[PDB]
């Protein structure tokens, strides 16, 4: 004899960029709990998500620029039955301000390099961004970069800027963003004018899309007669060695035949000719074996070896 | 049969199946809300089972629950690694300094 | 407190305390043959415990211990987290194809 009483005291508060913790009690004019409830959580805007949960709280990475709204309910089930009571919901309002006042065209970029300044830890990791000021926006209008990484939030000081001196893009040389990282990169660009309301713009980004990986390292071809000998080092980044990807491409520079090969190893031997000259170069990709597939490295300097 | 190359092949056929395996969408699993993965070894696991106990037996598909179940008992094996061997005070706390580290460094917290 | 500094705190007080806690060489503890510290949570803290036992919480030893003690309930907490949400097929393939990637990372 069970009718199921939806949660109570239900709350979403925002605890960080793009982050929110939604929060609910069980009803205490539930039934003496003689057996186990849980509940389901239902996501509505601005994407939609359901999910289950044995506790009364649940943390939400999700952008908040559009509003945000979500339903809770409690849950019973065994085997013989489902029950599921009526929705508990609450609601995030969107941002005051004009659809035109919003930035256009979000794009981030990162960038391992080697930390010499800090023997505290290996690797730094920078952040560039650039966007647009948008159409409706005002002319006396500012904007605001700030990121997160995990539990660290920073906001922008190094901002580039179009003719009316409103920010337009930005620059950290130092971030709290760990290099083989695996957490979401949560960006915030607000805004400010006495004379209108503008927009914010939020976007969750994955390391492994944005991150620029660097060229791979000395490469050098040797000709040892009828033979090539091509060697490289695995490009600056936290990621070890087993988990590399590598296109070698030999252009045959006197009629243009081609041999690209996509392999792991960090060295390669080919045959060619005594008669022609070649040009060598190397690209790096993190392996499909460490992280989800990535950005190629630019192709290394062109390095013309033979004759 | 080996170990280090598994999960390469592994992974690219859970690269494929996908779409087959997502199919069923009613199934909830376990997925822990923080990203140390090596953890919820337990919990990992126990979801692979619950999607193989509702999953159609296919062909390609049938080869990837048991490099899974392989995987596991590589895992299984170092689990039981971990306590089975007592060496000298300390070599104990020697370790515990590269733990403590580690979380310091590597984890996020 | 809070953890991080928790734990840079309980490194330090570890380093202090070494001479202290050498003593007993009749005591054998069992100490992992590999670097997956993830894996031996329970084998570590159960080292930490077969001490406690053993030593003389006095002095800042005693604080030692007890930072230990936090760092156990935080990593439970963790364990705690790893199945208190149940979601759907491709999230948990996301998460076990993002597992198998940090093992062939860190090996």
């Amino acid at each position: 004899k069970i009718s199921l009483l939806p949660p109570v005291n239900f709350t979403i508060k925002v605890t960080g960029l793009a982050q929110v913790l939604l929060q609910w009690k069980p009803n205490p004019d539930q039934e003496q709990r003689n057996v186990n409830l849980e509940y389901q959580v239902k996501i509505n805007a601005p994407k939609e998500d359901d999910y289950e949960t044995r506790i009364t709280e649940s943390k939400c990475v999700t952008i908040l620029h559009k509003g945000f709204s979500a339903s809770v309910r409690t849950i019973l089930q065994n085997d013989h039955s489902l029950l599921a009571s009526s929705w508990a919901s609450a609601e995030l309002h969107a941002p005051p301000g004009s659809p035109g006042t919003s930035i256009v065209n979000l794009t981030c970029t990162t960038n391992t390099t080697e930390d010499n300044y800090s023997r505290l830890r290996s690797y730094q990791v920078s952040l560039h961004c650039t966007w647009l000021v948008g159409t409706d926006a005002p002319e006396d209008t500012q904007y605001f970069l700030y990121y997160r990484y995990g539990s660290w939030t920073e906001e922008c000081q190094e901002y580039s800027k179009d003719t009316l001196g409103r920010n337009i893009a930005c620059w950290f040389p130092r971030t709290f963003i760990l290099s083989k990282g695996r957490d979401w990169l949560a960006v915030l660009v607000n805004g400010s004018s006495k004379h209108s309301a503008i927009r914010p713009f939020d976007q969750l980004f994955a390391l492994h899309a944005i991150d620029q990986i660097n060229p791979p390292l000395n490469v050098t071809a040797e000709i040892e007669g009828t033979r090539l000998s091509i060697q490289w080092e695995k490009p600056v980044s936290a990621f070890p060695i087993h988990c590399f990807d590598y296109e070698v491409k030999i252009h045959n520079t006197r009629n243009g035949y081609l041999q690209i090969e996509k392999l792991m190893t960090n060295a390669f031997i080919s045959i060619i000719d005594d008669l022609s000259k070649y040009d060598v170069q190397v690209r790096a990709a993190v392996s499909s074996m460490c992280r989800e597939a990535g950005l190629w490295s630019e192709w290394s300097q062109p390095i013309y070896v033979g004759n | 049969i080996p170990t280090s190359a598994l999960v390469k092949e592994t992974l690219a056929l859970l690269s494929t199946h996908r779409t087959l395996l997502i199919a069923n969408e009613t199934l909830r699993i376990p997925v822990p809300v923080h990203k140390n993965h090596q953890l919820c070894t337990e919990e990992i696991f126990q979801g692979i089972g619950t999607l193989e106990s509702q999953t159609v037996q296919g062909g390609t598909v049938e080869r990837l629950f048991k490099n899974l179940s392989l995987i596991k008992k590589y895992i299984d094996g170092q689990k039981k690694k971990c306590g089975e061997e007592r060496r000298r005070v300390n070599q104990f706390l020697d370790y515990l300094q590269e733990f403590l580290g580690v979380m310091n460094t590597e984890w996020i917290i």
